[PDB]
């Protein structure tokens, strides 16, 4: 639905324990999976940068890409929430040049900042504490340019400069499903694309609790697998005729019995969308 | 810091050690909300540091029933288990025929279909309603207020309909010998001497409901 | 590894970890006292550690309360036997200046940091309102000359909180199994100082006012806790499947709630009754009676078993138990207790009087 | 030749022996009508009381003293103290008289039954008053209805039906006053 | 998150209008069904008087029709004389006995087969989508003789007032497969009347007894279909009052968040101002 | 017209329009209620009808089209 | 709506009568209230009032009442803001009203 | 809301306004013909609340 | 929504009584009667009891 190319900031959006951390490590899981197929040249090296989490969350997650393999690729920067706050404003910028490494020399890099939601509260805490003026919800005014700066690095580079990229997810966490929240609207503005995860589709059974109407990739189906360019398009329309009849028989008025068709398919389409954590297909 | 205002202030009324005398001081404090709204903020930070609440709905205040005491939100859990044995007895069954007549008007009010068993609860909960309900600056001694609880959460009151029992109740305080409020004084609780002693001073009562 | 607590909709929805955090979230009188009480009294007899209880900024009363009733269980033991003691308290309560309480669970940790890192063994420390830590530094940095963050906290919030949770964590010396109060201000959960606390936090137990209002205790919002030990891999698929078919249906019903609200039940489809009829009665089944709210409910407080837990719940899934009617799942322990509770409610629905006399209310005997 | 004792007093007792007891008897259609046939009385003399009805309206219901009911062998009249019929009607006039002013109403056909109790109730389909009928295109089917008769035996009683009706509607025009 | 909130204002709002207009829309059309309900009622007054009333009889075999109303916001209307489709479907069967369970109305389907499928066999909808007619009612029952049973059971909703809806059975006889055969007591109650009938007397019985169940049929989906409107009025009554509470908490709701942003926007503009002086 | 007022009211209105434009805003005042349930044409109450059709054509009346001022 | 004051405190303590005043808009006293505080630099309050906002009512409406000489008896219009009774300006007032009269249309 | 149901440019038709939708800029026959257009798009919306 | 003439004697009894002490709560005002003509009435306080 949501297709990534090389080289294309993608936002996960959504709100706290919905699944946005487990769209991130399966990107990096399925990497060293990839990895292990393809010639040299076309090989992902992963960065994940953890900002602001406990350090106990930092080393599950090195226990899990040392078990499954994934650490041959991994840079693990990690500025947890005992550090500076200097520290953590600055770590997705660290993180940033070491996954440019790749993108430089004509490899291929992705880099997660793992909650630049707390980045932004970290560089809050420096600008209210140097005296700068504050402004919505108390964060400094060039907290766009805070983002924009290190979002515009994911690139993807000439066959003059080697062709290499960097993809970017930058993770960001909103309260109520409020992404009209500062920090969220500046980065969906940033990004290309959004995947935007849901709370209440995550307890029905739906997980990764992927909002399809919501979640957009503005690369598009340009960088996308081809033998999914023609299948998937048949699952992003029937899915899409899938919502609005089950808004109507939510109510439980009458039956079309044509649209009843529709709203079977839909259904094991959903349910074929559900995965399970740590195994990426 | 306007929590710390209030927390330490608060925190002044305490029940002292007898090292220190034994002295006591219990506070009131009140707080006026805005339509009903109890998650404000200076209301949420009292609640935070008193042990219950009285809390009077605006809705029960205008079908009458005054005191207006929101019985399912009002708690007192440290004045539970310190308070009147006697009352203590009679009270079990009136907070619980009370939870049952809440819960039960939860399903029901508008006439769909009426059980027998339901139209018991109807009747025996606005009958407690009719009971609790008192007027302004006459407080009731605790033994008086054991006997008119006494009278309503066993039988002796479900002749009258509900508009009379306001009524019935100076007629069971006042035609009740007033020996038996001397002894669940002087006791403390309804012994079974007194206890059915008086049931025949509640049978010989002559309500106003015929 | 699982921390077996007793609790039905704890064990079975969110998991506490035997070395983790876990963090009780509330709205003034919802009811996380009475919940970590209670884990004192499951947990913290069965666990043969030392415990700590750090009570920042809460009522004295309760410290009181908590520290005479720690007597009469032998926890604390006074005179030459206080060796023998299991739990150590530091008390920062709420008639405190706004320097001590801001600092009191910094030496509640102090305490239990020693028995992590130097005796080496397992502690259990159980701090009381860790939001009061963020309230007391919010009151003194407006005096700092500080300019002041988002609602009117500190701009240094997510830090000074975070150095004082990385400190109470598991090392590979010693344990600490850690349960934090946390307040929520005027219900909002998305204030800052709940909103920064949950990302400290391995197991989260939110704790709903509209919960409460309808009579469920503990109050546990069962869509809105959550542990990382819900996990197959943790706490295996039998386990895994019944909290998440829990919830599926917890959370259908939680979509149909606009509609029976307005249209009623009467215009549901007979699949979506099914899901009416089976959610009101896990809801009610969720909720149980505990030990130390005797004291004021009168019914005995009933630990469950974590098999008894799953088993029951299995039971409400799959269908075997829609006989029942809905109250009598409601404040019982286990499934061996709602067959025992529905069996009393229909005997009841026949006999209900004929005691006129000759009982023991004879006028001369 | 007494085999099932039924009734709507038995039906009472014996459901509340299978249904749940939530839920009180259904009613009948026995609970609605307060006149019986067996019932002694309800004659009065000279006028008794005609229920002439149909599907859609009740065209009568108080008393008459005499009804020309259009029987299938020929036209019958009723007094008070009729004996008990079950009549089934033709397609013809029926007359309620109340003394010298009487009220002539056609009907399709649809029986009359005369009641012990000297109730007449008259129930017939559509029972057009001769004053909206117009004596055109009654033969103009007629006609049609005289000419079209082909092998088909469901329409061999349909076309029956349609020239006896019409038939008796020609000669039931000619004689009004 | 202050739309959020809005957007739901605009919701409860226009669903308490959508559920006043179909409290009046079913209110005149209560009012004209019951200047039909009336006219009807008298028809079936003789066959009750004739034939008597015999609800308990041990029949072979039975049809059962449980009559339902085609669109669903009526109120628990169509499941509470499927309630009494069993209730009754239960109470009389004494002896293992043949039953067709009919529904009309397109909330019967949905509704029987989840008690009784195996012995669901016709479903009649679309019935009362322009009107409820005689011949429509006699179409329904020559489909209910084509199977032939000894006695018919037709359940509906009596339209008593606008308040109460008494469920009716009203039962119908085959003409002598149990119809004599239960007048014949000393006698016969039936040989009291003189038959001017064509042909005999278990001839016109025939001819009686289909006519008795045609205008029982179309008196009960009349009286249903006038105890259907007068059930939505009392339904979307009691939705006005939930889309009126939901939208009275609403509104405090959100002049909750009215003050509070309007202090949260302030405190913004005072904290950068304090920065600067 | 629900919300458009004029404290000032009709003590300044042209008189002749006084006269006529008072019944003008009352059978108004009685469409609104009755407006938004004119999509229930198929189901009708014959007066909720008359004030629903008058209604229909007083507004109707009032458009305009700018920069030709009557 | 001080001078009013003052005008019908006289009648009250030196001509001993049972005054009536007056005070038109009662709301727009305390939005002008809540302006000057503006303009002296005072920091506003929640929703955006003055923080003396329930001293700028009381210090008004505590000399509007009986004494031993006579009285002053206050009708006073209210406005209420946004419809919003909770709004701080209504409930401030609202504390200090013995009764309201609302005329309808 | 024009984008999540699949029409491409998701143009708001009521909430698009120019200032040459003058009939005496266009002509008649497309001022008419966007006035009745629109007039049928926003019938339809007061519709959308009773059809869903 | 039902009638006037549909419900009791008694809640018509009400209406009656209602109606004719709606209509007593009107009364005419001494400032107004130079442009009404109709006079002022002072109405005393047992007067409105006994009344009412
Ligand atoms: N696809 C999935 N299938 C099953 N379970 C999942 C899936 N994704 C996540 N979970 C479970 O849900 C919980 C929340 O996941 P996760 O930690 O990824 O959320 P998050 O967005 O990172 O939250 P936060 O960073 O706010 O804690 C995890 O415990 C994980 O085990
Ligand atoms: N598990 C429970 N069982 C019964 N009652 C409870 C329970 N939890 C809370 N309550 C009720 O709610 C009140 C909440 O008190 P407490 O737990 O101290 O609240 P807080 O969360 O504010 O500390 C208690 O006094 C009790 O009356
Ligand atoms: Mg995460
Ligand atoms: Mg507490």
């Amino acid at each position: 639905l949501v297709p990534i190319g090389r080289g294309q900031r993608e936002l996960i959006i959504g709100d706290r324990q919905t699944g946005k951390t487990a769209v991130a490590i399966d990107a990096i899981i399925h990497q060293k999976n990839c990895n292990e197929q393809v010639p040299k040249a076309q090989r992902v090296y992963c960065v994940y940068v953890a900002v602001g989490q406990k350090r106990s969350t930092v080393a599950q997650l090195v226990k899990l890409f040392t078990q499954t393999g994934a650490m041959r690729y991994t840079i693990m920067v990690s500025a947890t929430a005992s550090d500076a706050a200097p520290l953590q404003f600055l770590a997705p910028y660290s993180g940033c040049a070491m996954a440019e490494y790749f993108r430089d020399t004509g490899k291929h890099g992705l880099i997660i900042y793992d909650d630049l939601s707390k980045q932004s509260v970290a560089y809050r805490q420096m600008s209210l504490l140097l005296r700068r003026p504050p402004g919505r919800e108390a964060f400094p005014g060039d907290v766009f340019y805070l983002h924009s700066r290190l979002l515009e690095r994911a690139a993807k580079l000439s066959k003059e400069l080697g062709g290499g990229s960097l993809t970017a997810f930058p993770v960001i966490e909103t309260q109520a499903g409020d992404v009209s929240a500062y920090i969220a609207t500046n980065v969906i503005s940033i990004t290309d694309g959004q995947i935007f995860l849901e709370t209440e589709l995550f307890y029905k059974g739906i997980r990764p609790a992927l909002n399809v109407g919501l979640s957009v990739s503005r690369v598009g189906s340009a960088a996308q697998f081809p033998g999914m360019k023609q299948v998937a398009g048949t699952l992003k329309l029937e899915l899409a005729q899938y919502r609005e009849v089950a808004a109507f028989a939510q109510f439980g008025s009458d039956l079309d019995a044509a649209t009843q068709y529709v709203l079977e398919r839909g259904a094991r389409l959903t349910e074929m969308l559900k995965q399970k954590q740590f195994a990426p297909i | 810091d306007v929590f710390y205002l209030h927390s330490r202030l608060l925190e002044r009324a305490a029940k002292l050690s007898k090292e220190l005398g034994g002295g006591s001081l219990t506070a009131f404090p009140v707080i006026e909300t805005q339509a009903g709204d109890v998650s404000a903020y200076i209301a949420t930070n009292v609640i935070s540091i008193t042990d219950g609440q009285i809390f009077l709905e605006t809705e029960l205040f205008y079908k009458g029933i005054r005191p207006a005491l929101n019985v399912g939100l009002s708690v007192s859990r440290v004045g539970s288990a310190a308070q009147f044995p006697g009352m203590k007895q009679v009270a079990g069954t009136l907070k619980l025929e009370l939870a049952q007549y809440r819960e039960v008007a939860a399903f029901a009010q508008f006439g769909s279909d009426l059980d027998a068993a339901t139209q018991y609860v109807l009747e025996r909960g606005a009958r407690l309603t009719e009971m609790l309900k008192q007027k302004q600056f006459a407080p009731i001694p605790i033994e008086r207020q054991t006997v008119a609880v006494y009278a309503a959460t066993k039988g002796f009151l479900d002749k009258v309909r509900v508009q009379d029992i306001v009524a019935a109740e100076e007629a069971v305080i006042s035609q009740v010998n007033p020996a038996v409020f001397k002894i669940l004084k002087a006791n403390g609780k309804i012994t079974p001497a007194l206890d059915a002693h008086l049931k025949a001073e509640l049978r010989k009562v002559k309500l106003p409901g015929a | 590894e699982i921390l077996v607590t007793g609790i039905k909709v704890v064990d079975l929805l969110a998991p506490y970890q035997r070395g983790g955090k876990i963090g009780l979230f509330g709205g003034a009188g919802v009811g996380k006292t009475v919940l970590i009480m209670e884990l004192i009294n499951n947990v913290a007899k069965a666990h043969g550690g030392f415990s700590v209880f750090a009570g920042v900024g809460e009522r004295t009363r309760e410290g009181n309360d908590l520290y005479r009733e720690m007597i009469e269980s032998g926890v604390i033991k006074l005179g030459a036997e206080r060796g023998n003691s299991k739990c150590t308290l530091v008390y920062g309560q709420m008639n405190e200046p706004p320097g001590a309480r801001a600092r009191v669970a910094l030496t509640g940790l102090t305490v239990a940091e020693y028995f992590r890192d130097i005796e080496g063994q397992d502690v259990l420390l159980f701090v009381d309102n860790i939001f009061r830590f963020t309230q007391a530094n919010s009151e003194v940095s407006a005096l700092l000359g500080r300019i002041p963050s988002a609602v009117g906290y500190q701009p240094t919030l997510a830090t000074d909180l975070g150095g004082l949770q990385e400190r109470i964590t598991t090392t590979t010396k010693g344990s600490i199994t850690s349960v934090q109060a946390v307040y929520v201000p005027a219900d909002d959960l998305t204030d800052p100082a709940p909103a920064t606390t949950f990302a400290h936090l391995d197991a989260t137990t939110v704790l709903s006012r509209s919960i409460a209002e309808l009579g469920i205790y503990p109050a546990v919002d069962p869509l809105d806790s959550t542990s990382r030990m819900l996990n197959p891999n943790v706490i295996g698929a039998e386990h895994y499947n019944v909290a998440r078919g829990v919830q599926k249906v917890l959370q259908d019903y939680k979509n149909l709630q606009d509609i029976i609200a307005i249209l009623g039940m009467d215009e549901l489809s007979e699949e979506d009754k099914l899901t009416v009829a089976r959610a009101r009665k896990i809801q009610r089944f969720l909720s149980q009676p505990f030990q130390v709210a005797e004291v004021f409910t009168g019914t005995p407080g009933k630990y469950v078993d974590l098999a008894d837990t799953i088993s029951g719940f299995q039971g409400v899934l799959t269908g075997k138990y829609d006989d029942l009617p809905e109250m009598a799942f409601y404040m019982v322990g286990d499934i061996k207790e709602v067959k025992e509770k529905a069996d009393k409610m229909a005997k009841d629905i026949a006999s209900r009087k004929e005691a006129d006399n000759k009982k023991v209310s004879e006028e001369l005997k | 030749e007494a085999a099932a004792p039924a009734g709507p007093k038995e039906f009472t007792e014996v459901w509340n022996k299978k249904a749940p007891s939530t839920l009180i008897v259904p009613e009948f259609p026995s609970n609605y009508t307060a006149v019986k046939a067996v019932g002694e009385g309800q004659v009065h003399g000279d006028a008794f009381p005609v229920n002439f009805y149909t599907p859609h309206s009740i065209l009568s219901q108080a008393q008459k003293d005499t009804v020309v009911l259009p029987g299938v062998d020929g036209y019958f009249g009723v007094k008070a103290s009729h004996v008990p019929t079950i009549a089934q009607l033709k397609p013809g006039v029926v007359e309620l008289h109340s003394g010298a002013e009487s009220e002539k109403f056609f009907v399709s056909g649809g029986f009359a039954f005369v009641h012990p109790n000297g109730v007449t109730d008259i129930c017939v389909l559509e029972a057009a008053t001769l004053d909206q009928v117009d004596p055109a295109a009654v033969k103009s089917a007629l006609a049609a209805a005289s000419a079209a008769q082909p092998t088909d035996e469901f329409e061999q009683a349909a076309n029956r039906a349609a020239i006896e009706l019409y038939s008796a509607l020609e000669s039931a025009v000619e004689a009004k006053a | 998150s202050n739309q959020a909130v809005k957007q739901r204002i605009r919701a409860i709002k226009n669903i308490g209008k959508i559920t006043k207009a179909m409290k009046m829309v079913a209110a005149s059309k209560m009012k004209n069904a019951q200047i039909a309900v009336e006219q009807s009622r008298g028809l079936v007054d003789p066959f009750v008087r004739l034939f008597g009333d015999f609800p308990a009889v041990n029949s072979n075999k039975s049809v059962v029709v449980a009559v339902t109303s085609d669109k669903g916001l009526c109120g628990g209307l169509n499941s509470n004389i499927t309630k009494y489709t069993r209730a009754t479907l239960a109470t009389t069967e004494s002896e293992g006995k043949d039953v067709v369970v009919v529904s009309i109305g397109d909330k019967g389907r949905s509704q029987l087969t989840r008690i009784e499928s195996q012995r669901y066999q016709l479903a009649i909808a679309d019935t009362y989508k322009v009107r409820v007619t005689f011949g429509q009612a006699s179409l329904i029952v020559e489909e209910l003789i084509k199977h032939n049973p000894q006695s018919y059971q037709i359940l509906f909703n009596k339209f008593r007032s606008a308040i109460s809806f008494k469920p009716t059975v009203a039962t119908i006889l085959s003409p002598d497969l149990l119809e004599k055969q239960l007048e014949d007591v000393t006698g016969n109650s039936l040989d009291a009347y003189d038959i001017e009938a064509s042909h005999e007397r278990s001839d016109v019985l025939r001819d009686l007894t289909e006519f008795h169940l045609g205008v029982t049929l179309y008196n009960a989906m009349l009286e249903n279909n006038c105890s259907e409107h007068a059930s939505r009025m009392s339904a979307m009554e009691n939705s006005t009052k939930s889309a009126g509470e939901m939208l009275g908490k609403l509104t405090l709701d959100y002049n909750r968040k009215r003050q509070a942003t309007i202090t949260t926007e302030l405190i913004e503009i005072i904290a950068g101002a304090s920065a600067l002086m």
